């Protein structure tokens, strides 16, 4: 099998060759041979992206491509999804810029994502909320690009239990004075859903309002990866920074390798129709890999990707923020329990 | 049922009765789906069709 | 000083009128700084350069905006997709021409988009007034299960909840229709006599033939039909009393070309601001930057009138809503299609010549039937209902 590994950014030039032999040594399964090819992308320009990928897809006839990065550029993810539509070659991302949440899945595409759905992250929050017993709270969201409150209505469905929860909805904030509307807040527990790029002016408007100290906590949960901000911040990571991102290259190539290994043992064939970009000017032929990933077991954990193509039960991580501009991780999260550090004038006993 | 005959004669509508699939009057229940739009019992069949 | 624009189309004759129009629309602006150039390019059906020619030439020319039109090729949501990703990559506004697809209606995938022609999704409102003005009620709809199908329902119920006039049944079928007769059987005993079909053109032929031997296209059967399911093979094998919509500005863009050039010419007057007027990035060779004055002038783009051109009702709304458009309701008589009237924000029914219905009855077939047969449920409760 001619598996391909690619990177974006000159920082991966040295490690492109280093991870080569590691992939061959780390991945060892019967009936499968690994042939990685080390590549480095020239920045993130559009026309090279199609040129470099397709020419390698034609000149070298790559069989599956896995891309990873550490930047904050999610722009090229749909384009990578876009070209893969006409070749039927599955593409899996790991983390970084072009690995954030994407929806929906384009027709005739198999762009698997190693990300965490927004609803799944929100569900984890309420498990944290009951542990600390913060019943009264309000979430805040703004009018931001690529945002829809529909994914945030899972809270309305939930909260029906014997403990009861309180809400006040949310108030939208325009990009462009903000102190005249944000005053409608009653609880310190606030949840944020907005663009990270425009969050900095939003933070400044809230910081000048006195909503910075430990009296008022802030939540930063969503596709707003960051690894002037207030104290007491929490975020979801899904092991994006930890879990040996230098080793995940062997992990990502492994799962796709099991896909062809299982397909061959289930249907012995070599369907390399996507050998060339322009082999046939049609989009009616498909090798049908979407019917896979029902049962993916590795690392004593399940990696069964759904129709949406995200990890159903990933290792979500809760992190904190020291007041002295210091990033830190507090507690831990696992399958269905919340073993966490720190479990336990008007404040009197 | 003795009331039902009186109505049918007065207005000309015919009928055929049939009891409830499961013997519950009807409420709203949801554990793994939408909280509303889940009517069981008599409240279910009347709404369903 | 000089501002470049994107003018990709599918006809070499159309690009000629651009040069004279820009050499005419310059005098409309007064030519304070108007030295604009056409800078048009021709696309190719092959899928190799469609990911290349987007920035091979257009972005190298330091364009401010691009105009894309649907080619006469028999395709949908295919040609305006490459420009959607490329323009959004640089956060460049992109506007479509004759872009009549419903998937170009979410901002999540296409951050910036516009079109001067309404898509098939919004005609659902036109159905409501027609059944409202004809005093129709107890209606059912047959919709496929796809992107249009989901977009087909969702608009429809929002306009019915104020009066709570819920449709009797919303049964739907899969797009891969193949000898469907059981589904049509269910929609027979419900006493509707009015049906709204909004599938694609190919799907109409199957259901039309499937309903042919079911004898359910006789009298007491009023049908509401959308634009996409009139032409093509849907023209054949159709019932007589088919009522179908249209759009007068459709299948032409010469008048749209004048409007498209003029509206972007109005942008220059409000480009004179103390805020930064930084030009878009130049060259596709490599860039990590975007030009931030895009959304700054976006808000004024929908805040314009631009009288005349096309009926003089050019307003624009989010994601190329194209608020105002004439539809010109038409009808089938025998075999030769006819016209019954036109439509705007509120319907007009001139009744040009006449209207016909299946079976040739010269009277509106009231779609309803009293159900003189109905079931009763009961539970076993001792003093009231023994068993
Ligand atoms: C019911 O029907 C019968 C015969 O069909 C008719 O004689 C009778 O008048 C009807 N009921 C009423 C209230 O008119
Ligand atoms: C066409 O527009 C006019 C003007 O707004 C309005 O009365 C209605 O929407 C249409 N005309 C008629 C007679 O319905």
């Amino acid at each position: 099998l001619n598996v391909a590994l690619v990177f974006s950014g000159p920082a991966y030039a040295a490690e492109a060759a280093r991870l080569g032999p590691a992939v061959a040594a780390a991945v060892r399964s019967p009936g499968l041979d690994v042939r990685p090819v080390a590549l480095v992308l020239n920045g993130s320009d559009p026309r090279s992206l199609v040129l470099q990928l397709c020419d390698l897809l034609s000149g070298l006839r790559v069989h599956g491509v896995v891309f990873e990065d550490d930047s904050r550029a999610p722009a090229v993810a749909p384009i990578l999804d876009f070209l893969s539509a006409q070749t039927s070659l599955p593409i899996v991302a790991v983390h970084g810029g072009a690995a954030l949440v994407l929806t929906p899945k384009e027709k005739g595409s198999t762009f698997l994502q190693l990300g965490s759905s927004t609803e799944q992250q929100l569900q984890v929050i309420f498990e944290v909320l009951e542990e600390y017993d913060w019943t009264s709270f309000v979430a805040v969201t703004t009018r931001a690009p690529g945002h829809r409150a529909f994914l945030s209505y899972i809270e309305v469905l939930t909260d029906g239990s014997l403990v009861g929860w309180e809400h006040r909805g949310a108030l939208t904030l325009d990009p462009g004075v903000l102190s005249a509307q944000l005053r409608s807040v009653s609880a310190q527990i606030r949840l944020l859903f907005c663009a990270r790029e425009e969050a900095e002016p939003v933070f400044r408007a809230a910081e000048e309002a006195g909503l910075t100290g430990s009296g008022y906590v802030w939540f930063m949960v969503g596709p707003q990866l960051a690894g002037p901000l207030p104290a007491g911040l929490f975020a979801v990571r899904s092991a994006g920074w930890r879990d040996d991102l230098a080793r995940r290259v062997a992990a990502g190539v492994a799962v796709v390798a099991r896909g062809a290994q299982a397909l061959l043992r289930d249907y012995g064939f070599l369907p390399e129709l996507g050998h060339d970009c322009r082999a046939q000017n049609r989009t009616h032929r498909g090798e049908s890999l979407h019917r896979y990933f029902m049962n993916i077991t590795w690392d004593n954990r399940d990696y069964s990707f759904n129709e949406d193509g995200f990890l159903v039960n990933p290792s979500l991580v809760v992190i904190s923020l020291t007041r002295d501009r210091t990033w830190e991780v507090v507690g831990s999260w696992e399958q269905q329990t919340l073993r966490l550090k720190y479990p336990l004038t008007q404040h009197l006993t | 049922i003795d009331l039902l005959i009186k109505l049918a004669r007065t207005m000309n509508f015919t009928y055929e009765v049939h009891l409830v699939a499961d013997g519950k009057f009807g409420t709203q229940e949801r554990v793994n789906n939408s909280n509303k739009k889940e009517w069981n019992g008599m409240m279910g069949e009347l709404l369903s069709g | 000083k000089i501002v470049n624009i994107g003018a990709v189309l599918s006809t070499r004759k159309h690009e000629q009128m651009f040069r004279e129009a820009v050499n005419q629309a310059n005098k409309r602006h007064g030519s304070w700084k108007i030295q604009l150039n056409a800078t048009s390019v021709t696309h190719k059906p092959n899928a190799i350069q469609m990911a290349l020619s987007v920035c091979e030439d257009l972005i190298s020319s330091q364009v401010y905006a691009i105009l894309v039109s649907h080619p006469p090729t028999p395709n949908d949501h295919f040609t305006p997709t490459p420009v959607s990703y490329t323009a959004g990559f640089y956060r460049i506004p992109v506007l479509g021409l004759t872009t009549r697809m419903s998937i170009y209606s979410d901002k999540s995938i296409h951050l910036s988009f516009l079109r001067t022609v309404p898509p098939y999704s919004h005609q659902s409102s036109v159905w409501f007034e027609m059944m409202r003005v004809y005093s129709w009620n107890h209606i059912i709809l047959l919709v496929s299960d796809d992107h249009e199908g989901r977009a087909a329902q969702k608009r429809l119920e929002t306009l019915l909840e104020e009066r709570e006039s819920k449709a009797e049944k919303v049964l739907q079928f899969d797009p891969g229709t193949k000898n469907v007769t059981a589904l049509l059987m269910e929609a027979k005993e419900l006493e509707a006599r009015v049906i709204i079909l909004s599938a694609s053109e190919d799907d109409a032929a199957t259901v039309y033939r499937a309903a042919a031997m079911l004898n359910m296209t006789g009298s007491g059967y009023v049908w509401l039909v959308g634009e996409r399911e009139i032409s093509g093979n849907a023209l054949r094998y159709a019932p007589d009393g088919i009522l179908g919509l249209q759009l007068i500005n459709g299948k032409n863009e010469s008048a749209h070309i004048s409007d498209a050039v003029g509206v972007v010419a109005q942008a220059v007057h409000e480009l004179l601001e103390k805020e930064n007027i930084t030009d878009p990035p130049r060259g596709c060779v490599g860039n990590t930057n975007i030009w931030k004055t895009g959304p700054l002038f976006k808000r004024v783009l929908m805040s314009s009138k631009y009288a005349d051109g096309v009926t003089g009702r050019v307003e624009f709304n989010e994601d190329g809503d194209r608020k105002f458009a004439n539809y010109s309701i038409m009808n089938l008589q025998n075999r030769k299609l006819v016209q019954v009237g036109i439509y705007n924000g509120t319907h007009v029914i001139p009744n040009d010549r006449k209207i016909i219905w299946p079976g040739g009855e010269t009277e509106k077939p009231r779609g309803y039937q009293m159900s003189t047969r109905l079931k009763i449920v009961t539970i076993h409760q001792e003093p009231f209902v023994y068993v």
